[PDB]
RNA sequence: CCCAUAGUAGGCCUAAAAGCAGCCACCAAUUAAGAAAGCGUUCAAGCUCAACACCCACUAAAAAAUCCCAAACAUAUA
C-alpha cells in the first residue's frame, strides 16, 4: 500500500477515510463521554 | 558539457530551469540543469545567474534563457533530448 | 516520429510512428530481416526494403533503433550506398542549403558502384595475365546472397 | 539466444540493500536532492554546514535503489530517483535550516521528499517550514 | 589558486623554495614573510607548519594555516629527530597507543586537515597508518 | 604530411580519416602529427 | 575508549582473511583492481 | 563488476633475471654430431617444443638461422623492457655453433621451438607487447605464447582436423598413393601430412 | 562520455625531488581515488588514466625505361 499522496497543488486537502471515521464517532458521541475523554486528553498533555 | 565549457556562456546573464519532478518527462530537462550547473561552465563568468524552480504543479518543463542583447531563449524539453537542447543553446550564444 | 519546430521557442512533436506489419512468417527472429526470411534474398535494386532503413535525407539509421544485425546492418549500408550511386533513391537527396544550387555536371548512368567516384584512380598500366588489375563490381558483403545461377557472383572485372 | 544463467548478488548489492532500509526506517525526514556537480571544496563545505545542523547526506546507486522501491509503500518517490540524486536525511524535520542555506546557492532544486511517513514536495516543504 | 607548503614557522623567510613561485605570481615576499611571524608567537616555536594559502587576482593575500605535520609529531612522540631509513624491518622508534590517541585529540580541529568526521577512530587509523609509513611500531 | 604504412595517433587531439580511397591522421593541436597512408 | 585496543595491526587484514558482506572487503578488492590495472598499463 | 585478481606470491625469481650474454663464436670448433643429411632448418622441431619451468615464450612458426644479431637484438630489447624484480627469462637456443664462410656462426631453428622463455608475477598481456617486438625482429615467422594461448592453438588445430567437412585431407591421399601421388611428393610429405613446406610451416592447414 | 577531495611535500639520499632522479614500506578518511599507470615542471605548479555516480555502446604498402594490353560481363535452373 503507498502513500499516493500530493495528487496536485491545486487539489482541496483530499482526506483518508481513516481520518474521516474518527470524526463522525467524536460528533455522534455525548458530552459525557467527551467530557472523559478531554479529561484525559488534558492529563497527557495541558 | 566539455563542448559548453570550451564555448564560454558570455552573452548570457540568466538562465532558469522549470520542471515537475513528477512527472515522466522531465529528466532530459534535469540532465540539461546537470550540465549547465557545473563550475566547468559557471566559471566562465559570475554575470551568468542559474536559477532552479521546481514546481508541483502538472506544468509542460521549459528553460528560460535571457541574453544580454534582445536575444530570448525559451525551450520546452517535454519532447526534447538533453544533447539537442544544448546544441541550439550554444548555437544561440554563438549568435 | 519526433521533429523539432522552431518559431525564438522550440518545441518538440510526435507523428504518426509507423508499426510493423501484424504478423512475421519467422517469430523468435533475432534481426529485423531475419525474421521476414530475407538474409540473403535481398540486392542494391530492392529499395523497398532499404528506404525503411534510411533517414529523409539518405543517412542510414542506427543499428540500436532498428535493431537490425551487425552483419545485415553493413549489407544494407553498403547497398544504400550503391543505390544512390545509382540514382534509385532521387526523393533523399543531401540537404542543399536554399542558397547553394548545385552546378550542372556531366551524367554518367552506373550500378553496383562500390567505392566512391572521386576516390578511385585510373588504371592506366593493368597487369599481365597472371597479375592482373581488376575493376571491383559490386560488395563483397553480398557474396553470400543466393545465387540461382550456377555461375557464381563475379565479384572481379 | 539461450536464457542467460543468473548470477547471484555480489555481496556489495546485498550490503548496499540493507544500509538503504536501515537508513530510511530510522530517520524520519528523508529529502530528495539532485546531485548537482559541484566542486569538491563546495561539496565539502555544504556537507559541513549539513553537519552543524545535523542533517546527513547519502547516495545510493539507481540500479540497486530502484529495486527496492518497486515492491514497497513508497513507489511514489520512483520518478524522483532520475540522473544523479541523493537523500538528505535526519531524525527530526529540521527543514528550516536546510532551506536557508540551500537559498545561497539557487540551482541546487529540492526535488521533493518524505517526512513522519507521508510524501511532500517542495512547496509542501516551504509550507511545512513556515 | 591554492598553495600548500610546509615552511617551517620559525624561519621567517622560505627563500628558496618558494622565491621562485612567488616571484612568478608577482607578489610581495617579505610581506608574505612578515605575515608567519605573528602565527609563529602565537603558538609554539621550532616547529614546521603546514600552510594553505589562497592568491586572489587583486593580488591579495589569504593566510589559512592548518596544525603542525603528522610526521613531526609522530617523530616527536617517538623522541626521533630523524625517520628511518628503511622504513620497513628498522624500527627507529616505539610509541604507545595512547599517545598516538592525544596527538589525534589535538589533531583533528582544523579544515586543513580535513578530517572532521565524528568517530576520532577514523583519525587514529589514519595516524597509525602514518606511523607504519615512519620507522615506528605501536604498543598495547 | 609523411607517409606511413601503419598509422599511429600520436596525441588525444588526433584523429583518423579516410578519405580520396586512403586513412590519413588529421591533428589540429599539433599539426606534424598529420600522417598519409600509403 | 575500549575501540582503541580494539584494531588492526602491523599486517593488513588479508583478502580472503577480511569477511565477504563487508565494505572493507570490496574496497581491498578495488584496491587491488587497481593495482592490476597499473601494472598491466606499464608497456601501455 | 569486480573480479578477484591472480596471486604470484608462490612464484619465485632467479638471481640472474636477465638473459645472459651470448658469445659470437665458440671458444673451441665442434664436428658434426647429428647426420649430414638431416636439414636442421626444414620440418618440425623435435625439441624445446614445452614449457620448461615458464609461464610465457617465444615460439617459431617457421625454420631460421639466428646470428649474434638476432641474439643481441633479443637480449637488449628483453632487457631493456623487463622489471627485473617481477620476471625473469631464460634462453631456450644455444649459442651459435654451425660456422658460415664466404666466418660468422649461426644456430638453427625450427617450426615449434621455443626460442626465449620468460616467467614470474605477471600475466600475458604485461610481456606479450615487447615479446611480439622481438618476434617480428626474428628471421622466421613467430608470435608471444603463453602455456593458455599454446595449449589453445593446440586443441584449435585438433578440433580443425576433427571437424573438417573435406572428405580428402592430405594426409590420406599420401599415404595410399591415391593418383599416383607420391611421384610429385617428398617422402617426408608423409610425416609432415602437408603441413610444412620447406622451412615454412603452414598453421592453417589439416 | 562523466569526473577527481584529502592524512602529507609517505619516509631516506639529495640545493629540493614534493606521485612521476634513485631505495624501502605500500597503509589510510569520506560513499568513492594507485603513497600514482602515462605526459609535464631545476624542484613546484599542471593535463590525463584507473576510482564514485550517470547508463551509454564499443567494436593495413609500392616503383623503370618504344605503347595499356583480348573484347567484355556481378542476376534463367551442372
Ligand atoms: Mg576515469
Ligand atoms: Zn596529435
Amino acid at each position: 500500500e503507498a502513500l499516493a499522496g500530493a495528487p496536485l497543488d491545486n487539489a482541496p486537502k483530499e482526506y483518508p477515510p481513516k481520518i474521516q471515521q474518527l470524526v463522525q464517532d467524536i460528533a455522534s458521541l455525548t458530552l459525557l463521554e467527551i467530557s472523559d475523554l478531554n479529561e484525559l486528553l488534558k492529563k497527557t498533555l495541558k | 558539457a566539455a563542448a559548453l565549457a570550451r564555448l564560454g556562456l558570455r552573452p548570457v546573464k540568466q538562465v532558469r530551469v522549470q520542471f515537475c519532478p513528477f512527472e515522466k518527462n522531465v529528466e532530459s530537462t534535469r540532465t540539461f540543469l546537470q550540465t549547465v550547473s557545473s563550475e566547468k561552465v559557471r566559471s566562465t563568468n559570475l554575470n551568468c545567474s542559474v536559477i532552479a524552480d521546481v514546481r508541483h504543479d502538472g506544468s509542460e518543463p521549459c528553460v528560460d534563457v535571457l541574453f544580454g542583447d534582445g536575444h530570448r531563449l525559451i525551450m520546452r524539453g517535454a519532447h526534447l533530448t538533453a544533447l539537442e537542447m544544448l546544441t541550439a543553446f550554444a548555437s544561440h550564444i554563438r549568435a | 516520429f519526433r521533429e523539432v519546430v522552431e518559431t525564438t521557442i522550440i518545441e518538440g512533436r510526435i507523428t504518426a510512428t509507423p508499426k510493423e506489419s501484424p504478423n512475421p512468417p519467422n517469430p523468435s527472429g533475432q534481426c529485423p530481416i531475419c525474421r521476414w526470411n530475407l538474409k540473403h534474398k535481398y540486392n542494391y535494386d530492392d529499395v523497398l526494403l532499404l528506404s525503411q532503413f534510411i533517414r529523409p535525407h539518405g543517412g542510414m539509421l542506427p543499428r540500436k533503433i532498428t535493431g537490425l544485425c551487425q552483419e545485415e546492418h553493413r549489407k544494407i549500408e553498403e547497398c544504400v550506398k550503391m543505390a544512390h550511386r545509382a540514382g534509385l533513391l532521387p526523393n533523399h537527396r543531401p540537404r542543399l542549403p536554399e542558397g547553394v544550387v548545385p552546378k550542372s555536371k556531366p551524367q554518367l548512368n552506373r550500378y553496383l558502384t562500390r567505392w566512391a567516384p572521386g576516390s578511385v584512380k585510373p588504371i592506366y598500366k593493368k597487369g599481365p595475365r597472371w597479375n592482373r588489375v581488376r575493376m571491383p563490381v559490386g560488395s563483397p558483403l553480398l557474396r553470400d546472397n543466393v545465387c540461382y545461377s550456377r555461375t557464381p557472383w563475379k565479384l572481379y572485372h | 539466444s539461450p536464457p542467460s544463467p543468473p548470477q547471484e548478488e555480489i555481496g556489495l548489492i546485498r550490503l548496499l540493500r540493507r544500509e538503504i532500509a536501515a537508513v530510511f526506517q530510522d530517520n524520519r525526514m528523508i529529502a530528495v536532492c539532485q546531485n548537482v556537480a559541484l566542486s569538491a571544496e563546495d561539496k565539502l563545505l555544504m556537507r559541513h554546514q549539513l553537519r552543524k545542523h545535523k542533517i546527513l547526506m547519502k547516495v545510493f546507486p539507481n540500479q540497486v535503489l530502484k529495486p527496492f522501491l518497486e515492491d514497497s509503500k513508497y513507489q511514489n518517490l520512483l520518478p524522483l530517483f532520475v540522473g544523479h540524486n541523493m537523500l538528505l536525511v535526519s531524525e527530526e524535520p529540521k527543514v528550516k535550516e536546510m532551506v536557508r542555506i540551500l537559498r545561497t546557492v539557487p540551482f541546487l532544486p529540492l526535488l521533493g521528499g518524505c517526512i513522519d511517513d507521508t510524501i511532500l514536495s517542495r512547496q509542501g516543504f516551504i509550507n511545512y517550514s513556515k | 589558486g591554492v598553495i600548500r607548503a610546509i615552511v617551517r614557522a620559525g624561519l621567517a623567510m622560505p627563500g628558496p623554495p618558494l622565491g621562485p613561485v612567488l616571484g612568478q605570481r608577482g607578489v610581495s615576499i617579505n610581506q608574505f614573510c612578515k605575515e608567519f611571524n605573528e602565527r609563529t608567537k602565537d603558538i609554539k616555536e621550532g616547529i614546521p607548519l603546514p600552510t594553505k594559502i589562497l592568491v586572489k587576482p587583486d593580488r591579495t593575500f589569504e593566510i589559512k594555516i592548518g596544525q603542525p605535520t603528522v610526521s613531526y609529531f609522530l617523530k616527536a612522540a617517538a623522541g626521533i629527530e630523524k625517520g628511518a631509513r628503511q622504513t620497513g624491518k628498522e624500527v627507529a622508534g616505539l610509541v604507545t597507543l595512547k599517545h598516538v590517541y592525544e596527538i589525534a585529540r589535538i589533531k583533528a580541529q582544523d579544515e586543513a586537515f580535513a578530517l572532521q568526521d565524528v568517530p576520532l577512530s577514523s583519525v587514529v587509523r589514519s595516524i597509525i597508518g602514518s606511523a607504519r609509513s615512519l620507522g615506528i611500531r605501536v604498543v598495547k | 604530411f609523411k607517409n606511413k604504412t601503419v598509422l599511429k595517433k600520436r596525441c588525444k587531439d588526433c584523429y583518423l580519416v579516410k578519405r580520396r580511397g586512403r586513412w590519413y591522421v588529421y591533428c589540429k593541436t599539433h599539426p606534424r602529427h598529420k600522417q598519409r597512408q600509403m | 575508549p575500549e575501540w582503541l585496543f580494539e584494531m588492526n595491526l602491523g599486517p593488513p587484514k588479508t583478502l580472503e582473511e577480511l569477511d565477504p558482506e563487508s565494505r572493507e572487503y570490496w574496497r581491498r578488492l578495488r584496491k587491488q583492481n587497481i593495482w592490476r590495472h597499473n601494472r598491466l598499463s606499464k608497456n601501455k | 563488476t569486480l573480479l578477484p585478481v591472480p596471486s604470484f606470491e608462490d612464484v619465485s625469481i632467479p638471481e640472474k633475471p636477465k638473459l645472459r650474454f651470448i658469445e659470437r663464436a665458440p671458444l673451441v670448433p665442434k664436428v658434426r654430431r647429428e647426420p649430414k643429411n638431416l636439414s636442421d632448418i626444414r620440418g618440425p622441431s623435435t625439441e624445446a617444443t614445452e614449457f620448461t619451468e615458464g609461464n610465457f615464450a617465444i615460439l617459431a612458426l617457421g625454420g631460421g638461422y639466428l646470428h649474434w644479431g638476432h641474439f643481441e637484438m633479443m637480449r637488449l630489447t628483453i632487457n631493456r623492457s623487463m622489471d627485473p624484480k617481477n620476471m625473469f627469462a631464460i634462453w631456450r637456443v644455444p649459442a651459435p655453433f654451425k660456422p658460415i664462410t664466404r666466418d660468422h656462426y649461426v644456430t638453427p631453428v625450427k617450426a615449434g621451438r621455443l626460442v626465449v622463455e620468460m616467467g614470474g608475477r605477471c600475466e600475458f598481456e604485461e610481456v606479450q607487447g615487447f615479446l611480439d617486438q622481438v618476434a617480428h625482429k626474428l628471421p622466421f615467422a613467430a608470435k608471444a605464447v603463453s602455456r593458455g594461448t599454446l595449449e589453445k592453438m593446440r586443441k584449435d588445430q585438433e578440433e580443425r582436423e576433427r571437424n573438417n567437412q573435406n572428405p580428402w585431407t592430405f594426409e590420406r591421399i599420401a599415404t595410399a598413393n591415391m593418383l599416383g601421388i607420391r611421384k610429385v611428393l617428398s617422402p617426408y610429405d608423409l610425416t609432415h601430412k602437408g603441413k610444412y613446406w620447406g622451412k615454412f610451416y603452414m598453421p592453417k592447414r589439416v
